[PDB]
């Protein structure tokens, strides 16, 4: 909808030169495409993500128009987390479904995701490594060979991601500038 | 002075858990915190101090629409305090001040020092309550008139399109709406989006957002720190640029010395400050505006050694001991790890005495009026100890 | 009889930043991160495939922007280019 | 704990002044007793951490000196309007103090009731500092001139010499921080030796019945306070009262072990509690059920320092408020301790002035636990 659209035209030509190198799409009437939304909003111990509502909808919009269908779950904690994926992993629609995305969005550090319940004290955690190990050939065979998009919208850590150096600074030409003995 | 000495044998005999009561720190200055009268203090970027009152030397009356004041109350004679003296406490009550904020409205059009405050992010206060004198006295030279100030109580207020007073004194609220620009919020942690705990994470927090500058940038502000110790109004001067680069934004002039050797560690290439890197030292520059003139000499004078994490040891120690801050408590200490020798003209010792401090037993009975000064100096001592590794 | 597939393949993750680094969000317009990739989906979906537009998200974050992030693409395994044929 | 006494403590709260402690007036019937020079005596305080409420003698002082004239109240201090009427704190000097002494000294045969209350080991104090009003009000009540709403207290010493302590030291006697609370208690629930196994629920029953009929708690307090600073024959009593008191002496009277002080500590302890609050702990007495109550009253203590904020306590990790608000101790005990709180956490929200109540609380909980292991 508010996607600029791949005319037929531009996807059969698209679909001609790479056509090995591409992967292929299952036609859209009988398809069922899926997609899984987490995000946690409130929590225990940690603050709330205020405006997470804005990238739900943005988000959902987005995963709809694109011939997804989305399911949206709210303020879980890390084994809640695993047992939507789980969940999710054995929708039969994979079955028919030719693509999927996964899209999680709370805070986070470097080990993982942070749960509801998230504390220094009661960590709740979900690792890099485990989406992946859910979502795999041998959890869920139903999207073998088929794109397994995952967005990750949290805080790999808590430094700010920049640093800061110095940098200030052939005409044969005069200075023009005063004030030197300062 | 000799009239602060005797100011606070006044204010022990009948203090108040009314609130706060700030003793008034020049007898010649004392005329000038009378009720309806304005106090500006710069922004306090900690809660565990807030930086000495700075006298604006106006009434409150000449910013508002109608030039009059009104009235003081509560001719309440304190009775006699031993060395046989009668006070009077003088108040202004909030009927009053809701009645006035009702009756004459904001001098819309006022450019003159509201607008110079604003554009510093100071906070601004007004005389609330006073305890003055009745008898003019002679103490044995010293000779206090009738009608002279001892000590007084303020409220803040806050402006816009609209005035107001707190009379319940909350810690938290700026004078003026400052440059709400990206309201941003870190998907980390960021500690709060508590006691003593808030000061190690103010300070932590502070020294860590300052990471992020090259190891020289770090160490040129550190030298030029040092040298810019001995200049208190090059301590002002820059603390009021990071103030307007801060609360207000745009462009920041340079300055010359070392004050602006820290500063080229700020600006951009544009002439902006860098809020992220120009807060931490604005809050330690604060921290430093409330410290004692020898306390920040000798501790100038202990930058070039190594030799201030023994001293932010030592007053850890002190602080993490003198919990409750409420009760007059005392700590003990180590000498041991020290052992050089532990007196009085030690530089520890010098150190915690200006600090509102007084070998074997705990020499210091800690005091109320002594957290400020040692939550600062301890603040500090961390702060340059974070600038190389 | 028995056939084999490879245990993991056909992986791609997108996070909003560098290892150790932050990620930022407002309270009205919502998280950098998602706008952006909502944009440059919602624009490059009909002509570029989704490793390119995560190529083209992080150029976008290439300009410092005060509270810069950079966003990473991490454990890719895809074998094949992913267009999405908005409108297929 | 009615609602006119608030007001007194309302007009005495706004000045408080850290010069001492500032009693509030206890009946505004009884504030001619609590006059300037008028004494007060109070039973000895076993502990540090709370003292009983003062009994007035209905004396001033100048009627134990050589001379009866007394003296003179100083300080007419307006403390100004406060709902808009002005009060006058009066003081007594130390210079006066020091004159009076040095004039008058101790009237020799004086036994009246000098000598009742050193066969008592109570200690006794002077109004020293007051705090009345100038002005008749009208709300239907009428409030008039003159009268005392607080006071401020100094005790005295007696012997071969009399002498006034200004400076309220809790150590000396008139006649020959959590921790702490924790090391008295502990030197008080040390001895069990003489506890075979109905001794204990013999004062612990009767305690529940002499609970509910509070004079037999107060005249076993008594007479425990004469067998202490002097020993000797003790009259058996009948009811509840005589059947605690029949479990104490095994000897004729001379009880010398450091034993029976810790009874009397324990007794005082549950003489500072509200009637209300201890019948329903009586009739919580039959139960086991210390362990979670005294733990959790350790743990809001733990908590809820520092003492001189208006501090809050929400609660150990697993509340159990499957029965809070009913009448609950943790509900109605922390209520009647003046405190105003809710079920829903944080719980406990209290200001200083209940330090003295709950402290008392948790004492009884820690030596009530010892009997009945």
């Amino acid at each position: 909808g508010n996607v600029k659209l791949c005319s037929l035209e531009e996807a059969q030509r698209i679909w001609k030169q790479k056509s090995a190198e591409i992967y292929p799409i299952m036609d859209k009437s009988s398809r069922t495409r899926l997609a899984l939304i987490i995000c946690n909003e409130e929590f225990d111990s940690i603050p709330r993500r205020t405006g997470a509502e804005v990238d739900i909808t943005g988000m959902t919009m987005l995963l709809q128009n694109l011939g997804y269908s989305v399911d949206v779950k709210k303020n879980l904690t890390a084994s809640d987390m695993t047992t939507e994926l789980e969940a999710f992993a054995h929708r039969p629609e994979h079955k028919t479904s030719d693509s999927t995305f996964l899209v999680f969005m709370s805070h986070g550090i470097r080990e993982g995701i942070c749960g509801k319940k998230h504390s220094e004290q009661v960590p709740d955690i979900l690792q890099l490594n485990a989406i992946f190990n859910m979502l795999n050939t041998k959890n869920c065979p139903s999207l073998k060979d088929k794109p397994k998009v995952i967005i990750i919208q949290a805080a790999r850590g808590d430094s700010p991601g920049v640093v800061w150096f110095k940098d200030s600074v052939x005409x044969x030409x005069x200075x023009x500038x005063x004030x030197x003995x300062x | 002075s000799a009239f602060e000495k005797v100011v606070k044998n006044v204010i022990k005999e009948v203090s108040g858990s009314r609130g706060d009561l700030i003793p008034v720190d020049s007898l010649r200055n004392s005329t000038s915190f009378r009720p309806y009268c304005l106090l500006n203090r710069k922004f306090s970027s900690s809660r565990f101090w807030k930086p000495r009152y700075s006298c604006v030397n106006l009434s409150i009356k000449d910013i508002l629409e109608p030039s009059a004041v009104s009235d003081v109350v509560d001719g309440n004679i304190q009775g006699r305090v031993m060395a046989s003296m009668n006070v009077c406490i003088l108040r202004v009550t909030q009927k009053t001040w809701e009645t006035m904020q009702h009756e004459r409205h904001l001098q819309q059009p006022e450019n003159k020092i509201l607008q110079q405050l604003r554009s510093r992010g100071d906070d601004l206060f007004v005389v609330t309550e006073v305890l003055q004198t009745k008898e003019e006295v002679q103490i044995t030279m010293v000779t206090i008139p009738a009608g002279s100030i001892l000590a007084f109580r303020v409220a803040q207020l806050l402006i816009g399109s609209k005035w107001d007073i707190l009379l319940v004194s909350d810690e938290k609220q700026r004078t003026f709406e400052p440059s709400s620009g990206d309201s941003l919020l870190s998907d980390g942690i960021d500690e709060e989006e508590a006691d003593f705990q808030g000061l190690y994470a103010e300070v932590k927090a502070c020294s860590s957002e300052l990471e992020s500058l090259e190891m020289e940038l770090r160490q040129q502000i550190l030298v030029n720190i040092g040298k810019i110790l001995q200049d208190q109004p090059s301590m002002e001067a820059l603390e009021a640029s990071l103030g307007q680069g801060l609360c207000s934004g745009g462009q920041v002039e340079p300055l010359d010395g070392p004050a602006g050797c820290i500063l080229e560690c700020l600006v951009l290439d544009s002439g902006e400050l860098v809020p992220e890197l120009a807060a931490p030292i604005f809050y330690l520059l604060g921290a430093l505006a409330v410290l004692s003139e020898t306390q920040q000499q000798l501790l100038a004078k202990a930058l070039e050694t190594t030799v201030l994490s023994k001293q932010l040891e030592l007053v850890k120690h002190v602080l993490e001991q003198s919990t409750p801050w409420q009760e007059q408590s005392s700590v003990s200490l180590p000498t041991v790890l020290l052992g050089d020798c532990w007196d009085e003209k030690n530089p520890t010792w010098v150190l915690l005495e200006e600090c509102g401090l007084r070998v074997e037993s705990p020499q210091v009975h800690w005091e109320p009026t002594s957290l400020i000064p040692t939550s600062a100096l301890y603040a500090s001592l961390f702060l340059l100890s974070s600038l190389g590794q | 009889a028995i056939k084999k597939a490879h245990i993991e393949k056909d992986f791609i993750a997108f996070c909003s930043s560098t290892p150790d680094n932050v990620s930022w969000r407002h309270p009205t317009m919502g998280s950098v991160f998602i706008g952006r990739l909502i944009e440059h989906m919602q624009e490059y979906a009909c002509s570029c495939d989704v490793e390119e537009i995560f190529r083209k998200v992080r150029f976008s974050f290439e300009q410092p922007d005060g509270r810069a992030q950079m966003p990473t693409t991490e454990r890719v395994t895809l074998t094949r280019c992913f267009y999405l044929f908005p409108g297929h």
